[PDB]
């Protein structure tokens, strides 16, 4: 699993 | 070089 | 705009492995990608900032360059004990050749720091070969070794999709050979290949042919250092058989342990300068199931050999040869591959029923997530 979040 | 073959032992190149 | 992440994956071969970044995209308006990433998994920790600029000429050589730190724990890879921790930086031209094509070269600087090594034959000849003379009876050691390398690669990419690939092949040859002025000179060869023929016009019926090739070998009298040495055995090479476990294995000093007035064979590997690996691999609808095209399950014929081309057989006539490339180990086993909600996903079961003295088995593998 990966998680990404953008800024 | 191809989902799941050769994954490096001194990673992580790959 | 940039992003940051966190990943987990797990696997037969790496245990837990630990991911994590920040990335921005044109970073303060400079064209160039800036990352910095680490990962950590059971024998393992690396860090790295990378600076990419995939459009270094507009048409799309590319320039990348890092920083990196690894810290590596041999004996909890399945090794033979040692710690590497090294650090360096490098600089990469991608050059896109055509559609299918795209040649990588490169100069690289790597800093190795080598201790707690267990004293072990193939170990310390590396070592005399270098000038370098640590006792034989303790663990208590140093080596350390800075090197400047020409990196070159070749990847050939013609595969009908990268999901569940029905047609075509990959391609991946590695190079690289030290330049003068490093501590250690030598060169260092790499070839992947994979090639999918379907057999039926849907493309359900598909067989895979694998092949791995891997040598490196010293300039002038000195060898190939251990620590770039290639292993074969594990959920991705040769199936059935532990990570890492195909090829030579550890002859220790009177110092498995070896703690003993005599050298003691063991079946901890050490891996070797020269490696090959083939596989034959039927790709099968999915039995009792229905869509279908979600999962990929198989039945395979895997093949491999490591061995130690410096290995001194007539010194050692009381031991296996391990310059003997003919110790071809054999599994047979079935796959499945499937996009989990926890991330793509392989498990296989597999039987080696070729095997020789100190192999081990691991009829059980997987992989979830990202372990590379
Ligand atoms: C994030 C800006 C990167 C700038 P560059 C060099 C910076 C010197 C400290 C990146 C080089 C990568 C190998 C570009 C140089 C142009 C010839
Ligand atoms: C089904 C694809 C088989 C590809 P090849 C055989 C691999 C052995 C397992 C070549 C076959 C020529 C007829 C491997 C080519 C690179 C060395």
């Amino acid at each position: 699993w990966n998680w990404s979040k953008s800024f | 070089f191809l989902w799941f073959y050769h994954r490096p032992v001194r990673g992580f190149d790959c | 705009t940039g992003s940051f992440n966190f990943g987990i994956g797990y696997g037969t071969e790496s245990g837990v492995s630990f991911q994590a970044g920040v990335q921005q995209d044109n970073w303060l308006g400079t064209g160039y990608a800036v990352g910095i990433n680490g990962t950590k998994n059971d024998y393992q920790t690396y860090a790295e900032l990378s600076v990419t600029n995939p459009y270094f000429t507009v048409d799309g050589v590319s320039l990348g360059g890092r920083l990196f730190y690894n810290d590596f724990q041999a004996d909890d890879a399945d090794l033979s004990d040692y710690t590497n921790k090294s650090y360096g930086t490098d600089v990469t031209l991608g050059f896109p050749i055509n559609e299918y094509n795209s040649l990588r070269a490169g100069l690289g600087y790597v800093h190795n720091s080598l201790s707690n090594m267990q004293p072990q034959v193939a170990m310390w000849r590396y070592l005399y070969s270098m000038g370098e003379h640590p006792s034989t009876s303790d663990q208590d050691n140093s080596f350390k070794t800075d090197d400047f390398t020409f990196n070159y690669g070749w990847t050939y990419n013609k595969l009908d999709r990268g999901y569940f690939p029905t047609d075509g092949s990959r391609v991946n040859l590695t190079g690289k050979v030290t330049i003068p002025g490093s501590d250690n000179e030598y060169y260092k060869v790499t070839l992947d290949t994979a090639t999918y023929v379907p057999i039926d016009d849907d493309h359900k019926w598909v067989v895979l042919g694998r092949t791995r090739w891997g040598y490196g070998d010293g300039l002038g009298g000195k060898e190939m250092p251990f620590y770039e040495n290639f292993y074969a055995g594990g959920s991705s090479t040769v199936r059935g058989f532990q990570s890492n476990t195909i090829g030579p294995k550890a002859v220790y000093f009177p110092h498995y342990e070896c703690a003993a007035k005599d050298l003691c064979k063991s079946d901890d590997a050490v891996g070797g300068n020269a490696m090959a690996v083939a596989s034959l691999e039927f790709i099968t609808p999915t039995p009792f199931i229905s869509d279908a095209n979600s999962v990929r399950t198989s039945f395979f014929w895997d093949m491999g050999t490591v061995w130690d081309t410096n290995w001194d057989s007539s010194q050692y006539s009381g031991y296996p040869d391990y310059s003997d490339p003919s110790n071809i180990r054999m599994s047979a086993g079935i796959a499945l591959q499937w996009m989990s909600p926890l991330g793509p996903l392989v498990f296989s079961y597999a039987q080696p029923f070729k095997k020789y003295d100190g192999d081990k088995a691991e009829q059980f593998q997987f992989n979830i997530g990202k372990t590379w």
